[PDB]
């Protein structure tokens, strides 16, 4: 089965505002609420393509819209725990990548262990990873493992105690991207995108020390499907739509006169298909690789706020 | 010491009016105010602010509104509306006092010593003899009844 | 939400018309004006997952 | 630095800064058969200094 | 000029006292300018030399640390250098730097060769420099006689 969910709101300009004010600096004949309810309708239509993007992202990383009441945008104090199928979203590691056991050696190979899980898929078709989207910290990781860097020793001649002193990490960094991607035969994306937290300072879409694992195909994953909302009449008939809509009321004749907009849609995402053997789901896995990777990375400058 | 670094002379900030349920409607009327309330610091900041009148019944000041003093049960006896969004104090002494409508509970202070943007605690303790009711984190209210 | 102002007219209007210093009478100055637009741009809108 | 003449004898610098307001804020949730909630409100300032 | 100039480029403060060369009439002036932070913390130099013959702090890594660190600053991160004379012998006895220069010509000790003297072990110090930090460096050794002591730069 599947069932839509539904979210609107308003908003209301009222009788002083309207004809009560203009610019700062100069003097103006009373129209700059055409000027700002243009913005703040334009800013309703960028409300419901954030709503959609936090439901999209919700699905993407658990697999599960939980929607609890006290919560940001909830006012009306609604419960909504939606599960979806997706299988096993979380891959075991109990050692890091960069776990260092003892004096400078760590104890994974994820060259071995990406490889590892293709090699425990040859007969789960849809079940051997195609590509990694990652965050920045993915080759600080790699080049400070030393087992990559055997790797990487090995396609160059490097034995360390002749034939060259030890390189800096310049050279041993810039081909260890490379050497993931011919070793394991998979695809790496970087997204570096950010966004600023409400206490915190910047941080990442995908966080700093995980990563998604992309299944059999790399196309896209599921669907967001927009389902009908009431239109208005056109010949005594009731008429629907899909997608975004944006009604306007105008009360600016009566007493206390007044303007409202009200924006919403109806929809929820919905994932394309489920294995017709035994009902599982798996496309996308999330793998906590490394848990020191902010100290290799650049800081962010604070919010200036006048 | 013959030269000045940067430092700031202008501070405007720009607030939103205190929005209200469109769908539930609007009634006000233009009351007197009363003169020896010290109006000044009830209209004072660019935060967003409602703010509760009451109305002399009698006397040498009736009809004339000042804001409610929650201490006292006379003055939550005889409750009328909110102000929203204060307006020219100085240039005119007749307030639009709103009597009907819809406002978030994080709009509403009494006290001059409240912040901005919260709850005050003192309204939602008196909101049954003040004739609120809070429903969805939102004052209903209505003095026509 | 843009504070309703004029840029021009405001730097040439927060500056004293009728000061005089220490010194009795005006003095010779020369001004120039700049404006800065202050925006977040670490605070990025997830364009990731429209593709997926 | 090179060297530079202006003929006069203080020289005064403004800044003027603004600041927006950003378009963030998700939604409210519905349900089908009831009504509408208000949006919250949002800030814009400007400051100026001098030198 | 040249005095006020480098007063600023220096300190960032003008300072004329009463008590002062070329002052007569006895002035005060204290110009502050707003200039934030004008010396870099550095506790171990780089010719420290901690324990037996190693040294502490990777100059390479240092102003590489600083070019890191202002990604988002773009107002803050280096691009050139302006040394006075002897830049190239702090660098040849760094046991940092040296590993660099070993690297680039495969001098490996053990093998290869034996340990080579300082003369091209610090005639590459420059570019080596130059290229793994990714900044200019001009050097200006230009010198000046002080009031007492000898001749400074």
């Amino acid at each position: 089965t599947w069932s839509p969910l539904a979210f609107k709101e308003s908003r209301v300009w009222d009788e002083k505002e309207i004809l009560y004010l203009g610019r700062l600096a100069d003097e103006v004949q009373a129209g700059v609420i055409n000027e700002q309810i243009a913005e703040s309708l334009t800013w309703l239509m960028a409300r419901m393509r954030n709503r959609r993007r936090w439901l999209t992202w919700q699905v993407m990383r658990t697999g599960r819209i939980t929607i609890q009441p006290n919560d940001p945008y909830n006012p009306n104090g609604l419960k909504y725990v939606i599960d979806y199928g997706v299988t096993d979203i979380e891959l075991p590691l109990p050692q890091k990548f960069d776990a260092k056991d003892g004096n400078g050696n760590s104890a994974v190979d994820p060259i071995q262990y990406f490889r590892d899980l293709i090699k425990a898929a040859t007969y789960f078709p849809d079940r051997r990873p195609v590509a990694i989207i990652v965050g920045p910290g993915f080759d600080e990781v790699l080049a400070d493992n030393t087992f990559v860097q055997k790797y990487v020793e090995y396609e160059k001649g490097w034995v360390v105690g002749q034939n060259t002193v030890q390189p800096p990490r310049e050279v041993y960094r810039q081909a260890a991207l490379d050497i993931f991607k011919r070793y394991t035969g998979l695809e790496v994306m970087v997204y570096d995108k950010t966004y600023r937290d409400q206490d915190g300072s910047v941080k990442y879409w995908i966080p700093v020390g995980e990563l998604i694992v992309l299944n059999q195909s790399t196309g896209p994953v599921g669907r967001f499907v927009y389902t009908a909302h009431v239109a208005g009449q056109r010949n005594g008939k009731v008429v629907y739509a899909t997608g975004p809509y944006l009604t306007v009321k105008d009360h600016l004749q009566d007493d206390p006169p007044y303007y409202a907009i009200i924006a919403g849609f109806h929809g929820l995402p919905q994932l394309s298909g489920y294995n017709t053997e035994d009902f599982s789901f798996h496309r996308f896995k999330w793998l906590k690789y490394a848990n020191n990777v902010q100290s290799y990375l650049p800081p962010f400058p604070p919010k200036v706020e006048l | 010491d013959k030269i000045q670094l940067f430092r700031t002379i202008g501070r405007v900030q720009y607030w939103e009016r205190v929005p209200r349920l469109h769908a539930y409607g609007v009634f006000a009327l233009p009351f007197p105010m009363d003169p020896d309330v010290e109006w000044g610091n009830w209209f004072a900041g660019p935060h967003p602010k409602a703010f509760l009148v009451s109305v002399h019944p009698s006397g040498p000041k009736a009809g004339h509104v000042y804001p409610t003093d929650l201490s006292d049960p006379d003055s939550v006896a005889n409750v009328i509306g909110m102000v929203l969004d204060g307006h020219d104090y100085e240039a005119d002494h007749n307030v639009t006092v709103t009597l009907r409508a819809a406002v978030p509970i994080e709009y509403v202070q009494q006290g001059i010593e409240a912040p901005p943007l919260q709850p005050d605690p003192a309204v939602l303790n008196a909101a049954p003899q003040l004739k609120l009711k809070v429903i969805k984190g939102h004052y209903f209210f209505d003095y026509t009844r | 939400m843009r504070v309703p102002i004029n840029i021009n007219n405001a730097l040439a209007r927060v500056r004293d018309p009728l000061s005089i210093g220490g010194l009795k009478f005006p003095t010779t100055k020369e001004i120039q004006e700049a404006v800065a637009a202050i925006a977040d741009k670490f605070n990025q809108e997830n364009d990731l997952v429209d593709r997926f | 630095f090179p060297e530079d003449s202006t003929f006069a004898s203080e020289l005064e610098l403004y800044l003027l800064r603004t600041q927006d307001a950003e378009q963030t804020g998700m939604t409210f949730v519905h349900q089908v058969g009831s009504t509408s909630l208000p949006v919250e409100a949002r800030v814009a300032k400007v400051d100026l200094a001098k030198a």
